[PDB]
Order: C-alpha cells, then sequence, then structure tokens
RNA sequence: AGAGUGUAGCUUAAAAGCACCCAACUUACACUUAGGAGAUUCAAUUGACGCUCUGA
RNA sequence: AUCUUAGUUCAACUUUAAAUUUGCCCACAGAACCAAAUCCCCUUGUAAAUUUAACUGUUAGUCCAAAGAGGAACAGCUCUUUGG
C-alpha cells in the first residue's frame, strides 16, 4: 500500500565534502529557519496538507521562519520536498526595540536594519 | 512486539526436540 | 502511444528540485539543541496562547441594545416646514 | 487555647502502619503463576544438602527475618543438618525470632507434592504452635 | 528575464520584488514636501515589522530554554554534593 | 471481535477496567490486573498501566505447562509478558474528626 | 635440586553451591529424597610440603 | 438491518446556535508465542477539539500508484485495503 515514510537517519549526517558546498558549520549551528513552500499541497496526502497547513506555510513562497530544533525538524523531515529552508543570518544582530519597523529580509537569507 | 529489541524473546519451540 | 519520450526540459526541471531538496537534507542535519534541551521552553507561550483562545471562545453573547437606536428609527418622517 | 494546634491532615511514616491495621494494598494479579504474591510477609525454607534455612521477607525481597543453619550458635546442636529435629529446631527459632521481631502474622505457600511431604509439615506445626499464624488477615476495603 | 542571475547577484528575483523601484515614494508635491505614503509601503512595513518581532521572540526563546537548561544541570548534578556530606 | 489491547503503555486505568482482550494468553496478568474467566485482563487498583517481561514458573495444578517446563535444558527459563498497573493514590488518609 | 606454587572432584564463600552414597518410590529406575560421608596443606602477609609440569 | 439492493431507518459525514477545555502532529518507552507500516503518548508547530440543543441532505461512484484474492502471472475482468 502507499503509507507515511520514514526516512532513514542516515541521509541527515552531513559529510566533509557537504560542509564546504554549503555556507554552514557543524559546530556553533544556526539559529532560525528560514522556510518557503515551492510546491502545491494538492495531489499530496493529506498528512502533508495538515503539515503545511501547520507551519504557517499555506500561502506559496511568502518566506516564514521556525526554530532549528528537533521537535520542529520532525515536521519538516515530511514536507521537506515541497520547501525550501536555507539558514537566517544576522550579520548585524537581533533588531532592538529601535529597528524593528526599518528591517529588510535579502534574498541571501540576512535580515538587516534600514535596508 | 517485532519492532523492539526485547522481540523473540518468548520462544520456546525450539527448546523442544 | 502510451509510453513517452522524457525530454531534455524534464530532466532539468527534475535535476533543479533534486539538488534543492538535497540542500534541504543538508540543512536539517545540524540542529541548535536536542531532544532533552528543548523540553519545556514554550510552555508559558503556549498556555498563554491557548488561555486567549478560552477566553475568546467562552466571550460570547449577546451585543446590548441602546434606546437611542430605537427611537433613532422616528427618524424616517422628519420634515421640514 | 493556642497549643490546641493540630493538623487537620495527620500523616504517619510508618513503614506497617497500613500493614497491621490489615488496610494495606496486597499485590492482587499474578493469577498465571505460582507462588501468587496476595501477601505481606511470606516464609521461605532452602534445602539444600548441607545448610537449611528458613527465613520471612516481604512481599519486595526484603528478608525482615532469618534462621539459618550456617549460624555458630545452633551449628553445635546438631550432628548434621538435613534431620528432621534441625527443621524442628530451625522453625523454632525462626518462630522466636518473628515473635520478637513484631511480625504475628505469615503466608506458607509449599508445593503440592513438597507440601504432602511430612518433612516441611514438621516445620509447619512447630512454627505455627511457636506463636506465629501461617495465615493472614483479609484486606479491610 | 534573469532571476537567475538577479539571485545570482543577491538581488531580487523578481525587479518588482524589494528594490528602488518598489518602495521608493512614487511621487512627491510639486513644492517639495513628500506624499502620503502608499498602501503597498505601509503593508511591507507592517509585514516586515511583524516578521523581525517573531525572530526576535523565537531567538529569545531558545536563549532563555538553553539557559534554563544550565541551571536545572546545575541544581541537579551540584544538590547531590549535598548527599555527600554529613 | 477485537482481541487486542485496549489500554497501552502509560495510560490511567481505573479499577475495574479492562486492559487487554485477547484470545490465547498472549498478555499474562501481573500487579493488579485480574484475568476473568474469558481471559481478558482488568483493572484491579487504580493506577498506571506498565507492560514488562518476566519468568514464568505455572501453577503445578496446571499440567500443560508444569511439564514442558521439565522439558528444557539446564540454565533455561520460559519468559514471558505481563502486563502490571502501578497504583497511583495511597490507600487513604487520616484527618480531624473530634476534637475531645 | 627447582620455574607456577595448594577450597574436599568441582567455582565468580567469606569456612560456601553442584552428584557422585543409600533406601519404599501404582504401568522400573534419574525426578519426588528416609537419612549419612568429604577443605584455607603447616609452622608465624611470607617459606616448604602436594599437583600439571623442569635437567636428571 | 430490511419480501431489501430503483427505497427506507440508524449510524458516519455535513450545517447552524451554545457551553467548556484541550484536540491534531509527535520523538523515547511500550503492544506473541505462532515487508511497507500501524497503535499510544511528554514536548514542539499550531487552534482547534469535545459536549449540548436543532434540523435536513449524501450513502453502496469513476480513474491513477501500490499490496492482495478471482479470471494467466491476460482478457482493460469481480472484489478488499492505503493514498491521490
Ligand atoms: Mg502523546
Amino acid at each position: 500500500k502507499f503509507t507515511r515514510s520514514r526516512i532513514p537517519e542516515k541521509v541527515f549526517q552531513a559529510s566533509p565534502e557537504d560542509h564546504e558546498k554549503y555556507g554552514g558549520d557543524p559546530q556553533n549551528p544556526h539559529k532560525l529557519h528560514i522556510v518557503t513552500r515551492i510546491k502545491s499541497t494538492r495531489r499530496r496526502p493529506y498528512w502533508e496538507k495538515d503539515i503545511i497547513k501547520m507551519l504557517g506555510l499555506e500561502k506559496a513562497h511568502t518566506p516564514q521562519v521556525h526554530k532549528n530544533i528537533p521537535s520542529v525538524n520532525a515536521k519538516l523531515k515530511v514536507v521537506k520536498h515541497l520547501i525550501r529552508i536555507k539558514p537566517l543570518k544576522l550579520p548585524q544582530g537581533l533588531p532592538a526595540e529601535e529597528n524593528m519597523s526599518n528591517t529588510c529580509l535579502k534574498s541571501t537569507g540576512e535580515l538587516v536594519v534600514q535596508w | 512486539y517485532k519492532t523492539k529489541p526485547t522481540h523473540g524473546i518468548g520462544k520456546y519451540k525450539h527448546l523442544i526436540k | 502511444r502510451r509510453p513517452r519520450f522524457v525530454s531534455l526540459r524534464a530532466k532539468q526541471n527534475m535535476i533543479r528540485r533534486l539538488e534543492i531538496e538535497a540542500e534541504n537534507h543538508y540543512w536539517l542535519s545540524m540542529p541548535y539543541m536536542t531532544r532533552e534541551q528543548e523540553r519545556g521552553h514554550a510552555a508559558v507561550r503556549r498556555r498563554e496562547a491557548f488561555e486567549a483562545i478560552k477566553a475568546a471562545a467562552t466571550s460570547k453573547f449577546p451585543p446590548h441594545r441602546f434606546i437611542a437606536d430605537q427611537l433613532d428609527h422616528l427618524n424616517v418622517t422628519k420634515k421640514w416646514s | 487555647v493556642e497549643n490546641e494546634a493540630v493538623a487537620p491532615e495527620f500523616t504517619n511514616r510508618n513503614p506497617r502502619n497500613l500493614e497491621l491495621l490489615s488496610v494495606a494494598r496486597k499485590e492482587r494479579g499474578w493469577r498465571t503463576v505460582f507462588p501468587s504474591r496476595e501477601f505481606w510477609h511470606r516464609l521461605r525454607v532452602i534445602r539444600t544438602q548441607h545448610h537449611v534455612e528458613a527465613l520471612v521477607e516481604h512481599q519486595n525481597g526484603k528478608v525482615v527475618v532469618s534462621a539459618s543453619t550456617r549460624e555458630w550458635a545452633i551449628k553445635k546442636h546438631l550432628y548434621s543438618t538435613r534431620n528432621v529435629v534441625a527443621c524442628e529446631s530451625i522453625g523454632r527459632v525462626l518462630a522466636q525470632r518473628c515473635l520478637e521481631a513484631g511480625i504475628n502474622f505469615m503466608v506458607y505457600q509449599p508445593t503440592p507434592w513438597e507440601a504432602a511431604s511430612d518433612s516441611m509439615k514438621r516445620l509447619q506445626s512447630a512454627m505455627t504452635e511457636g506463636g506465629v499464624v501461617l495465615r493472614e488477615p483479609q484486606r479491610i476495603y | 528575464a534573469g532571476g537567475q542571475w538577479r539571485l545570482q547577484q543577491g538581488l531580487a528575483a523578481n525587479p518588482s520584488g524589494y528594490g528602488p523601484l518598489t518602495e521608493l515614494p512614487d511621487w512627491s508635491y510639486a513644492d517639495g514636501r513628500p506624499a502620503p505614503p502608499m498602501k503597498g509601503q505601509l503593508r511591507r512595513k507592517a509585514e516586515r515589522e511583524t516578521f523581525a518581532r517573531r525572530v526576535v521572540l523565537l531567538s529569545q526563546e531558545m536563549d532563555a530554554g538553553l539557559q534554563a537548561w544550565q541551571l536545572r544541570q546545575q541544581k541537579l548534578q551540584e544538590e547531590q554534593r549535598k548527599q555527600e556530606n554529613a | 471481535r477485537r482481541q487486542g489491547i485496549k489500554k497501552m503503555e502509560g495510560h490511567y486505568v481505573h479499577a475495574g477496567n479492562i486492559i487487554a482482550t485477547q484470545r490465547h494468553f498472549r498478555w499474562h496478568p501481573g500487579a493488579h490486573v485480574g484475568v476473568g474467566k474469558n481471559k481478558c485482563l482488568y483493572a484491579l487498583e487504580e493506577g498506571i498501566v506498565r507492560y514488562t517481561k518476566e519468568v514464568y514458573v505455572p501453577h503445578p495444578r496446571n499440567t500443560e505447562a508444569v511439564d514442558l517446563i521439565t522439558r528444557l535444558p539446564k540454565g533455561a527459563v520460559l519468559y514471558k509478558t505481563f502486563v502490571h498497573v502501578v497504583p497511583a493514590k495511597p490507600e487513604g488518609t487520616f484527618k480531624l474528626v473530634a476534637m475531645l
């Protein structure tokens, strides 16, 4: 029959060849995921429609932020083929109570202040 | 159960010739 | 007829999606916390949010009624003189 | 008077309070394996050809008293260790210790063939007349 | 249509995304005083603001969770020393 | 027919609630778990259900089991599953009734 | 002479656990027992009188 | 279930109004002697779920992927199941 898929953990094991291929690092991982939907929930089982409805990814591309904790990754490992995950980058730090209304997210995934 | 390490603990038929 | 002849454009589209999802694989093999560290850190917010839902659900009731609104309907015969 | 300050919830940290009132829970069930463990203080007699030991132990495996022929204070009054008289003496000592230990109740759960044997019946009768009883009260629900 | 190139140069894929075209004020008065901003700009400022507030809130919660774990490890690893005396 | 578990591990089961309905003895009764004539397992004491693996020592009064254990090599044992209910509440408390 | 050095036949006992013994044991006897017998090998941790073993 | 399969009643699903507080997802643990997965919950992402009052309407559908039983492993074949 057709059933949920339990992905073996072996795939989610970055190698020494993958690390220098994307801008990441084993130690000191990244706080937040910026996730976008690039595929339709239609034509896919209901246990993916519901997940997408839960992560706030209902609309199309429209990026949305989530924690990088396993409780959410378990959800993103089910919808990993209908989304693009990039790591949010903060090369100027979290904004203060000033500069909340003057932020901007660039296509490279960096949140910055005053454009 | 079958998907647990404790599986096959109750076997005894093989203990009879 | 029934069989098809998979083009090159389709292959390139499929490889694009495969690469995107391989990057997704990579960005999920390094979580900030572990199972035990995270446990409970969001409890306060979840409890307060559900309490907000409860307070919204338990506030339904008919709206007030004012004498002014009832007497305003006499304006439907206001005349000059 | 202020000195009458009493907690309206009196506690009793005693580990045998509800036990002796016959209100403590006996662990029921296990209706597919002998021995049953619907008791509080079980007696067990180990009979190995060198020594014989009669022990009384709580439901949780805790030995509350013992009477073993390994004791030098009881080795002397014996030319062997498998005689019925050995069982008599060790059971009498066990009864004395139980009486001096605050345990005047018991359960004995022998095995049908081991129960029919007169050898352990001698010990059973000796300990019974010693002062302890081989049967417990009913729980008071 | 060079969305691939635009994303390869840190720009928005869609020239109507974020850039000088879409967010600078489309007009001013003749004298020089600026114009009441456009609805689209207000809505994008509001949504970016909400995005930033969510970012700071989630990051704060995760850091506070790490600190709480540190505290619990302290008070369970060290309070066992209080049983190592007397 | 529905001969399967009806309260799974880590469930709060009150007195008398059926833990498992079975045909053969798949799950043997344990602490505070009683059996009916139809081999249903029910919770004698209010608490939390757990499942364990233990050693099996059948009644000598029974025959189809007392003999098979007699056909086993040195150092052998029949292990089997059990379902217990760790009780939750204490039996009772003592409260002031009269101050005389 | 002498290298390891030694719990009764056995060992993970600090003076312990196992069958060898015997006896009535419905369709035989082991099972179930009536009952009985075996060591810190010795002088004060160290050395030798015992053993597989070492030149003879 | 029905002198019943050209229909009805009950359930399941749907709708409205109302009350309350947990509902879904979900790791670790756990479910027998004789492969896919399933069940169950702490957290976590969410905002829904249960209960009550009141009605109607639909009901034994087609195709595709998959695992089976019948007809070859075919006859575009009858049927059950997971998904779309
Ligand atoms: Mg759960």
